[PDB]
């Protein structure tokens, strides 16, 4: 730590000791059902963009490796998460939103986009965490005579708020003369047709779009992926996995009075101080296991290679990663004598150390 | 605002004003000497036993080596300040058990053997009035491990890599030095500050002090009881002001409060995102893949390193101020206690 | 129906998240009811729709248990799934089913597609009750609290934080709302939520005890 | 700009520290002037005979 | 005419606060110190002000430096003339040469150039596409504008922290000089100093 082969007399802060974790604990809710992703990604007909269908997924175990088997897409484009880490952690509820657009408007299915679909049909919020899945459907949602079964809304009074729907079909008016239900001069129907043909270009093909919307855990978790639980131990520094969040610390029984809607407890530095176990409705205090600072007390290497080690701030019945107890920690390797001299190496609250003949050894004194 | 009462002294070219009496005044000057010694572990503050964060923290060079070096220099400088101010006497002088000094009554400033820490009454009041933060100079990890009542700020500081180091000289050593200085002043005069302590009766020493300000020494010997009574009344008024008024010791309370508030700000900075998606490092590591979490970890590392740098720079500036005040206190210890000063308002 | 006006008197505080905090002052920014506001007292013996503007505070001080449920929407005469809440001595079924009900929603003590049929404990048991409704990002949030008021004259002083009960998963374009009656009279208060910044105070048991509205007077801005 | 304010809110309390430091400097300047010049308890004035 | 530097400092959030004591109050304090020095000597700094004729006070000052007081009384007009000539020389040097007051001018100039640099740092791009937030918010969508605005925020925050740090160091220097000025007020004006070159 000094980048030198010879050290001088004094006390040096070298490193920190940390108690390593022994076991691992995974605590997940006891859920045995399977999530209906096959009925979402494999359907005969999907709904129109202005009337998009929302499916609520809950009380099941979700495996995301079958999504590639169910549908022939390329990119599993997620925003708040990653595709490869979806099977480890878990959420409260998952929503699936299904519609068919053209190839030009796939880029508008994104947080912070404007246009036709993103402003009048389907708007994503700015803090959207989830994945957007899009794939070509020229062999299913196209006809040689023109597919008119899918409609889009291009005329509206105002922009659409996130996750809103508009199903009402009224004659849009853009002038002072009222339409009064008659599509005449300055009157247009807001529902226009895609008109899908297989002879169109690659940017005009139908695209089947499924939007998976995850919400982070605030309520006790109803959907969680495939992971076997582990029995709970206490009063040991372990690695825990409580409903998707990891960490290292010591779990003890807690005297905190949680309200029944509360599942966690945070500290001032925004760290999970207390946790609620998902299997048994029990409150557990999380505290990190023992640590501290280590100071090495030495004379020069010209004098001797003997050292004394001060474990700073700890009460060393808890020492490991003569023995004398100071108020700066406790001292290992120096023998406390009942004599007083001038200070040579300052240790702590009135305690010094020196190298004295009376064989040579390191002594500590006041 | 008013600058003071209007006065107009009666000046003439043949008129003088000569005082016919006097008063003995005892005033109080309070000077900071040291501050709290702290140590910060970067690897636990920034990362918190995450291996990936440590591996990306080694890419930033030796910023924490010089942060640690600066904090160590401040910590040694505090003990040096206390040593320069208080350890000025060579021998621990003791007062003889016959406590008669011409009628001057030093019981409120000389120590007593009833309590373990042999402090005086005025020192007891001064130590009771300046409330402390009760920081990590006393070990508290056994208490921080046991969750009792509510979590303290000190346990949140300790659990995030911030530590308070105890001073080298304990409070009873400072009280021993102060008592030795008082015994040398009372029994010897100023002779103990320039060589060997030569004893002198206290009335004759006070007559030397009266000769030092241009007053003939028979004025003391003809007014000894009045001056002794005035000194005793002024000491009693210092007692009553210390028992009643609580705003006199604001400098040492400000020294305590700044060091508490800086560590509280350093703990509260850990909840910031600094443009990342989360302030929690394990959430970033679990929700994301390698590269995107590396980007978010870099954002958090840059923000926490900047906050730590700001703390260390402000600590260096405050240590410079404290060192200037301690140099002034050591000069006042040499010139007022160990001698008699002709400098005006010193 | 008869209208009156009453001071809010520092009421209408709810828990902003499901995270336990104790012995700490927290700063939140959410749709709150501002302190010492001007709420409206309605005496129902007689009714146009009350507008839903950025959330609605609701309260009732009725011992005889007459007020029972609401309808939230825009038109409320069929054609759109709006809301339905019925709270009798039996279960408390929250429905989104339209009904084509009359313009005077009275209950007698002598429809179409449906999505939500939640059944839970009785909401209704000196029985002052509190309600906060909110519509943010398609989510309908409902908060509630009961308080044993001693002197039933107006809205009392002190604090009683509101705890979340039901989170409906969907709701679009809530602009108006209405209440009900029960006959064999009613008296409710309506307050309006505004995007204020609050400074919440938690005790050692994790209960919200005091709060400061940061935009009320300059002393509260100094406190914030 | 509201977007810049919302993005600046994510940086913690750097500006509270900057405001505190500037306030301390500003109070310290008035303390400097008071400690140099207000060394007299009464406002004496010179007699008219010069 | 044209936009001032102080207006451009003011429009960007930089404000200069007035001191607590006005210049008339400092002049009142200075005149009180001068009147107490002339009409009393050093007696007004150690208690009540006791009057003494100025020739007798000056004889006390001569007695303090090791010269007997008959030297003043036998050379009073010569010493008065030498004092008046030296005061006139100070008048001539102050009306002629203006290079003596460079310390206070440096105090003014440092505070001027620090605020000028802090204003001029708002034109820097800091790796973004522009230094204007409105151009970034109009040209780009939300994510790209967030990236560019974050770069500008980091740069402006760094420059503001640099300003505050150098202001703290300059304030430490100013406080040391003010402590020296308070000591020289206590020891040169309110008394007579035996310290050499003080
Ligand atoms: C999960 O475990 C708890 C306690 O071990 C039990 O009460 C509950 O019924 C279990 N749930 C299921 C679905 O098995
Ligand atoms: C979709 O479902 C139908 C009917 O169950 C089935 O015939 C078809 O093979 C399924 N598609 C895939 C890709 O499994
Ligand atoms: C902590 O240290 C003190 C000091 O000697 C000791 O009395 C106490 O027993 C220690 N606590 C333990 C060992 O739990
Ligand atoms: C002394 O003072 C008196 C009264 O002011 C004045 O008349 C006289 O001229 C003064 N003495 C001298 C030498 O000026
Ligand atoms: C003054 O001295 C006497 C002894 O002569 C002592 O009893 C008394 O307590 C002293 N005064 C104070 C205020 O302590
Ligand atoms: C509340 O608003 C009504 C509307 O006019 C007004 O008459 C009443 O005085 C207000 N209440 C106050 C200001 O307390
Ligand atoms: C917290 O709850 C305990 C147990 O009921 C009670 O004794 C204590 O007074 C409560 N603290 C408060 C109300 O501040």
């Amino acid at each position: 730590t000094l980048k030198s082969f010879t050290v001088e007399k004094g006390i040096y802060q070298t490193s920190n000791f940390r108690v390593q974790p022994t076991e691992s604990i995974v605590r997940f809710p006891n859920i045995t059902n399977l999530c209906p992703f096959h009925e979402v990604f494999n359907a005969t007909t999907f709904a129109s963009v202005y009337a998009w269908n929302r499916k609520r997924i809950s009380n099941c175990v979700a495996d995301y490796s079958v999504i590639y088997n169910f549908a022939p897409f390329f990119a599993f484009k997620c925003y708040g998460v990653s595709p490869t880490k979806l099977n480890d952690l878990c959420f409260t509820n998952v929503y699936a939103d299904s519609f068919v657009i053209r190839g030009n408007e796939v880029s508008q299915i994104a947080p912070g986009q404007t246009g036709n679909i993103a402003d009048y049909n389907y708007k994503l919020p700015d803090d959207f965490t989830g994945c957007v899945i899009a794939w070509n459907s020229n062999k299913l949602d196209s006809k040689p005579s023109g597919n008119y079964n899918y409609l889009y809304r291009l005329f509206r009074k105002s922009k659409l708020k996130p996750f809103e729907r508009d199903i009402s079909t009224e004659i849009y008016q853009a002038g002072n003369k009222p339409c009064n239900g008659v599509a005449g001069p300055n009157c247009y129907s807001p529902l226009q047709s895609y008109g899908f043909r297989p002879t169109y270009g690659v940017g005009h093909q139908p695209y089947r779009v499924v939007v998976l919307s995850f919400e982070l855990l605030h309520a006790p978790a109803t959907v969680c992926g495939p992971k076997k639980s582990t029995n709970l131990v206490k009063n040991k520094c372990v690695n825990f996995n409580f409903n998707g969040l990891t960490g290292t610390g010591v779990l003890t029984e807690s005297n905190k009075k949680f309200l029944p809607f509360q599942q966690f407890g945070r500290d001032i530095a925004d760290t999970t101080d207390a946790v609620r176990d998902p299997q048994t409705l029990e409150i557990l205090d999380i505290t990190p296991c023992s640590f501290g600072g280590v100071s090495v007390i030495t004379p020069g290497t010209n004098t001797s290679n003997q050292v004394a080690v001060l474990y700073q701030g700890v009460n060393c019945t808890e020492v490991p990663v003569n023995v004398f107890q100071t108020r700066a920690g406790c001292l290992i390797g120096a023998e406390y004598v009942n004599n007083s001299y001038e200070c040579d190496i300052p240790i702590g609250a009135g305690i010094c150390a020196s190298y004295q003949t009376q064989s040579q050894s390191i002594i500590a004194y006041t | 605002m008013s600058l003071g009462a209007e006065n107009s002294v009666a000046y003439s070219n043949n008129s003088i004003a000569i005082p016919t009496n006097f008063t003995i005044s005892v005033t109080t000057e309070i000077l900071p000497v040291s501050m709290t010694k702290t140590s910060v572990d970067c690897t636990m503050y920034i990362c918190g036993d995450s291996t990936e964060c440590s591996n990306l923290l080694l890419q930033y060079g030796s910023f924490c080596t010089q942060l640690k070096r600066a904090l160590t220099g401040i910590a040694v400088e505090q003990d040096k300040n206390t040593q320069e101010v208080f350890a000025q006497v060579k021998q621990i002088y003791k007062t003889p058990p016959i406590k008669y000094f011409g009628g001057f009554n030093f019981s409120q400033i000389l120590p007593d053997p009833s309590k373990p820490s042999k402090r005086s009454f005025i020192e007891d009041l001064l130590f009771n009035k300046v409330t402390l933060a009760d920081a990590g100079f006393i070990k508290q990890y056994g208490d921080c491990l046991g969750d009792i009542a509510a979590r303290d700020l000190i346990c949140a500081q300790k659990f995030n890599g911030l530590t308070v180091l105890p001073p080298l000289l304990t409070d009873e050593m400072i009280a021993q030095y102060t008592s030795a200085l008082l015994a040398g002043t009372i029994t010897s005069g100023w002779t103990f500050g320039a060589g060997a302590a030569l004893q002198i009766p206290f009335a004759m020493q006070m007559a030397y002090r009266f000769n030092g300000i241009g007053v003939t020494q028979n004025v003391l010997y003809e007014n000894q009881k009045l001056i002794a009574n005035q000194f005793n009344s002024a000491i009693g008024k210092i007692q009553d002001s210390l028992s009643s008024t609580a705003s006199a010791l604001g400098k040492l309370q400000d020294v305590v409060n700044h060091n508490a508030q800086a560590l509280n700000t350093l703990v509260k900075q850990l909840s910031s995102k600094f443009g990342a998606i989360s302030s929690v490092l394990n959430d970033i590591l679990s929700r994301l893949d390698k590269v995107e979490a590396e980007v978010q970890i870099d954002r958090l590392i840059t923000g926490r390193l900047q906050s730590l740098q700001t703390y260390v720079t402000q600590q260096l500036i405050r240590a410079a101020e404290i060192r200037a005040s301690a140099n002034l206190a050591a000069t006042k210890m040499s010139e007022c206690v160990l001698g008699q000063s002709k400098r005006v308002d010193f | 129906r008869t209208q009156s006006y009453t001071n809010s008197f520092t009421r209408g505080v709810y828990y902003p998240d499901k995270v336990f905090r104790s012995s700490v002052l927290h700063s939140t920014q959410d749709l709150f009811l501002p302190f010492f506001s001007n709420v409206t007292w309605f005496h129902a013996i007689h009714n146009p729709a009350l507008p839903f503007n950025d959330g609605v505070y609701f309260a009732s001080t009725e011992k005889s248990n007459i007020i029972r449920g609401w309808i939230f929407g825009t038109t409320l005469d069929s054609k759109t799934q709006s809301l339905l809440i019925v709270n009798n001595a039996t279960n408390v079924v929250i429905k989104v089913c339209e009904f084509q009900f009359c313009n005077d929603p009275f209950l007698d003590v002598y429809a179409n597609n449906c999505t939500f049929e939640y059944v839970s404990q009785p909401f209704l048991m000196k029985n002052l009750r509190e309600f906060v409704f909110k519509n943010i990002d398609g989510y309908f949030k409902i908060y509630s609290k009961h308080t044993p008021i001693n002197l039933e004259r107006d809205l009392p002083q002190g604090f009683s934080a509101l705890e979340p009960l039901v989170d409906l998963p969907i709701g679009i374009n809530i602009t108006r709302f209405q209440t009900l009656l029960a006959l064999h009279a009613a008296a409710y208060y309506v307050g309006y939520l505004q995007p204020r910044t609050f400074l919440l105070k938690y005790n050692e048991n994790g209960t919200i005890t005091d709060a400061v509205d940061c935009a009320l007077d300059p002393l509260s801005e100094t406190k914030c």
